[PDB]
């Protein structure tokens, strides 16, 4: 996997260049953004559980056809493996914040998954929507302004929001 | 390439686990550190040409029949003396990407693994090369933190060559 | 779903040999005990609305906050009333399917494997359940074998939820 | 695998229904066929071995094509390894006549097989008929009314040619 | 098929090396026993007919029941005699491939392996064979290392049926 | 694998005859050239790293956008695969030497090995022309008349090219 500063680093030796003062001063910023980026890894892990289960709920209510008889995430088995693979991209999708670089949600989790879901008969469309789900309930966790120092967290919101918008494409 | 980051990751998926406060308190650690990596590594670059004809040429100094003896491996032409400032070359930017990653992750990826198969296959001493890093860890005017960073890279890369 | 009959095949097959003596008398056994089962599941089945409303008061009855206290786990509300329902019509229809295949196999897969993961998730009692299922075992109103069997497979869930 | 009370049990779990007691009814009288269906069991495993042999002479009998030098079973490997065929499909026919149900006989089997064999070079059409012999000899060993208490077997013995069918059509 | 030869690149493969002057020395004598072998073969091979009819009627001597019951695995017709005529060709022809190729190889994958599934599910007797194959040993008619060398998968053979 | 002996065996099996007078005298002729042969191996063998490094040389003068910046053979550890790729192949050059057969060469080595390297992304093209290269370092060297007992081996070395031009196609 890379991360925010190996991402640039690749870029450039493919290239047989240093990187320019340019790219080291963005580098610098995104170093003085560092608590924000730890800070949104601390509360959606600390959160998890509470953001899977909120997420399933919301999910269920607007899908009630996943867990009538029948349904893809009718019986014990399914549902819990519905919840697993829940857990599984949030778990993911906080390795990529960490990091700073989709890489490894995507080499690790999202590749082949879309494949995966369509020979087992997992309605793609509706794990999008979970994920969906969970963006919705980490990000109101992720940029709650109490018992934290006052800033702009925007642009880490923003970024989080995508890794879990390109879990979302990669199975829908 | 590994940088602290992406071993914490690493840590925490081989466990099937969500990352731990001691892999976060990690994350500050490199962040604390980060800044002085980034001023040494516009420093070495600022300084590419300087640093890397001034090694080479330091090379020469202590091996002279590399530039007299005839040889592929050896620089006794032009053509050898391209190839051996070339890969002075690229040891000092690899050093850079270390430094702005935050670990060896660039140098054991890029140089090291497979360098003694290199050296081995066209007839390279890897001590021309420890001579070559040597001059640059004297030479680099780095100072601080920014030296300390630099040369615990420069370092590495000797003791991998010996 | 392991019924007496898929075990001995996979038994067999797992060794790369044709059935035994041994596992044909397993059938037998099987056979033997096959309508008592049959029996207890018609019985149940054609009670189901009573046992199941009976089993839904019982548990509120002994955990009347249950009812009381506001909660998506809860059943407060006519919402959280159904889910209950509901939840325990598929514990009774699930038993009768056990009875019907002479195995544990319909429980393990369609409600065992991953019930801890679910109530731990929707924060539900087990203890809600376990109160359910014995009010079920004593107003069943089955007997002899009929009732042994059913009571078998309605303490093997009781202990799965313990 | 299912067997043949579950078969039933799946299909009205999927609907979200109790058994009715038409159902119930079925299976009651397949509970009183029983001892038939274990009679056919341990006929056919009894005899496996003159069943595989009888039908190997059989066909090669009818086509010789398949044993002179360059045929498909020619040498002591390939002839051992066709033989070894016949008796996994006949075990795997035992198995789903004591279940009542030819889900293991698929899944464990069949599935993939025709692929296999196309793979390999094995004449898919050549086994089909092999797969007919051994239905003809052990049909007549279960079906034979020596030393066997009198009664109509004619529905065990269908579903067991059932069976032998199936297996056939999955590779010719 | 195993061969002097297949056999040391197999080694040497299995190592991920080079082949070694111990397997070279392999080859060597692989090549001077090459010549003897051929020769053998060519001299089995012309008496072919005359070979197998004569171990076909040395099996009914000593087996002479083999022509008088009834039966798919005898030879008391005209067809079972010419499935007997049959095998015996087929050891014969095989053996001279074990000849040309200095090796065990042909026998073990043409014949040997799966042979007593083959016996035992066709009921056909391994001494019946093994009389034919002495037959053959004692009227092939050859002598010196050409003699050595036929009789060495004769005997192989034979030990194989035993 | 097969060798030249085996080769001609099989042939021969899959039409139920034993090998003629013709084909005899053939392998008899084969036997006698067997020092020529084994000399082949031996010296493509001891010299194995000259040939590797010296046709590497050359591939890399001819084609410099491989080992510039951003090339497939760009960086320490794709160098080193290639190299050992180079050497592979050399490898099993000498073992169908060796054997006097391709099939060793074409089943553990050359087989799917162009599909794998377009996966990988390696120019297939650019590994012809290492091979080639170590064709010609390792024919000069097979064919140098110094040290060894006068005689034509151009047999012998028109087979040695063969399974030379045999991987070099594989790929290309
Ligand atoms: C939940 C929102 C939805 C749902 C999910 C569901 N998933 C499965 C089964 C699997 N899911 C995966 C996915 C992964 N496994 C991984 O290791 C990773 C990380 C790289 C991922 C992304 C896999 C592999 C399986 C199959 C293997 C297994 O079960 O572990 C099921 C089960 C399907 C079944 O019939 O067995 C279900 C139900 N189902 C829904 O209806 C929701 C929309
Ligand atoms: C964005 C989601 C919200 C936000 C973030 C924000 N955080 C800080 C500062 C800090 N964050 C930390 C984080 C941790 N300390 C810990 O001990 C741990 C557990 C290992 C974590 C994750 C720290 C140490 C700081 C600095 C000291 C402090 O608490 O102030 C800031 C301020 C700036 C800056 O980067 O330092 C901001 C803006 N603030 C918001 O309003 C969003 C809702
Ligand atoms: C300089 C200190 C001395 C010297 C050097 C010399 N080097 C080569 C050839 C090669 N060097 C490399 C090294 C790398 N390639 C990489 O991709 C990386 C990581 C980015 C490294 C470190 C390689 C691969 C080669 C061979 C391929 C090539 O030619 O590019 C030569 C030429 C050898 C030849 O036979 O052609 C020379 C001369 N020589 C000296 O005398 C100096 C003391
Ligand atoms: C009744 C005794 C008490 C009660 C129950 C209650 N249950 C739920 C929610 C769920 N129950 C299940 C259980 C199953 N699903 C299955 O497929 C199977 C096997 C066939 C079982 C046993 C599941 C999966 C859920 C959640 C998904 C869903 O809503 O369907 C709730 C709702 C919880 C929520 O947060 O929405 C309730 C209230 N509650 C009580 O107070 C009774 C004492
Ligand atoms: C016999 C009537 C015909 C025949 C058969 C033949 N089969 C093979 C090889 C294989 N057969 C299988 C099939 C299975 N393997 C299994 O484990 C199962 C159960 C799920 C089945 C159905 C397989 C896997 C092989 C290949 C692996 C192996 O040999 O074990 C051969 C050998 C082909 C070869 O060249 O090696 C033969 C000859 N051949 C005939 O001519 C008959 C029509
Ligand atoms: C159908 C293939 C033929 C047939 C069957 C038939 N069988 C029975 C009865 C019994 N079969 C058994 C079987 C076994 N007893 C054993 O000890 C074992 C080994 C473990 C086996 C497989 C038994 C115990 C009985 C009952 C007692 C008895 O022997 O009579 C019947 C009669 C009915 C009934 O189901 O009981 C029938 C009809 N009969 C035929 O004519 C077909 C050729
Ligand atoms: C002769 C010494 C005695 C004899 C022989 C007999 N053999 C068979 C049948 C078979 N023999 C083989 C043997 C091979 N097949 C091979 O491919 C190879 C390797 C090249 C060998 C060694 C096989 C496979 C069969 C059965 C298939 C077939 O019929 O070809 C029979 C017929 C048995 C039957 O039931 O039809 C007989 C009679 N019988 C004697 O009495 C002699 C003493
Ligand atoms: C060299 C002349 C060219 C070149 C080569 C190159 N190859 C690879 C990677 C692989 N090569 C193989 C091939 C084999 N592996 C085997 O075991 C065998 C024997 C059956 C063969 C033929 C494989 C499997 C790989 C991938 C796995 C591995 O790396 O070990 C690379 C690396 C590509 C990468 O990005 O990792 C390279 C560079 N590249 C060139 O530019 C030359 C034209
Ligand atoms: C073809 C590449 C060139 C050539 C070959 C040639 N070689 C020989 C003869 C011999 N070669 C060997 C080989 C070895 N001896 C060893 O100890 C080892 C290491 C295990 C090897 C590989 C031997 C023993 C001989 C015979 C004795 C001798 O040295 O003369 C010949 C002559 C004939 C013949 O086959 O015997 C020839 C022609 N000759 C050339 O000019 C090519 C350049």
């Amino acid at each position: 996997m890379f991360d925010v500063f190996t991402r640039v680093v690749s870029q450039a030796d493919a290239r047989g260049e240093y990187l320019s003062g340019s790219q080291l001063d963005a580098l610098s910023a995104t170093v003085a953004e560092g608590n924000k980026r730890i800070d949104s890894v601390n509360r959606i892990t600390g959160n998890a559980s509470a953001i899977v289960s909120n997420a399933a709920r919301a999910l269920f209510a607007e899908q009630p056809q996943l867990i009538q008889p029948g349904g893809n995430a009718y019986t014990s088995r399914r549902m819990a493996a519905c919840l697993r693979d829940m857990e599984i991209i949030l778990r993911y999708v906080t390795y990529a914040t960490f990091t700073g670089d989709a890489s490894v949600l995507e080499d690790r989790c999202l590749n082949g998954l879309r494949e995966t879901y369509v020979a087992l008969g997992v309605p793609g469309a509706s794990v999008a929507a979970g994920v969906q789900k969970m963006k919705e309930a980490a990000l109101d966790i992720v940029n709650d302004p109490n018992g934290i120092t006052r800033g702009d967290c925007s642009a880490i919101v923003a970024e989080i929001a995508g890794y879990f918008d390109r879990a979302a494409a990669a199975v829908a | 390439m590994k940088t602290p980051l992406t071993e914490a990751v690493s840590t925490a998926d081989s466990q099937g686990r969500f990352l731990s406060s001691t892999e976060l308190q990690i994350a500050f650690g490199r962040l604390r550190q980060a800044n002085a990596g980034l001023q040494a590594a516009k420093a070495l670059t600022d300084n590419a040409q300087s640093l890397v004809n001034g090694a080479a040429q330091a090379v020469y100094n202590k091996f002279p029949y590399t530039t007299q003896t005839q040889g592929n491996n050896f620089a006794a032409d032009q053509r050898g003396k391209d190839k051996c400032a070339r890969d002075i070359g690229y040891y000092l930017r690899i050093v850079t990407y270390c430094l702005v990653a935050g670990g060896t992750g660039p140098l054991d990826e890029y140089l090291i693994a497979g360098i003694d198969e290199i050296n081995r296959t066209f007839d390279l001493s890897p001590s021309w090369y420890v001579e070559a890093l040597k001059y640059i860890k004297a030479n680099h005017g780095l100072s601080g933190d920014a030296r300390d960073e630099a040369n615990s890279y420069l370092d590495y890369a000797i003791n991998a060559l010996s």
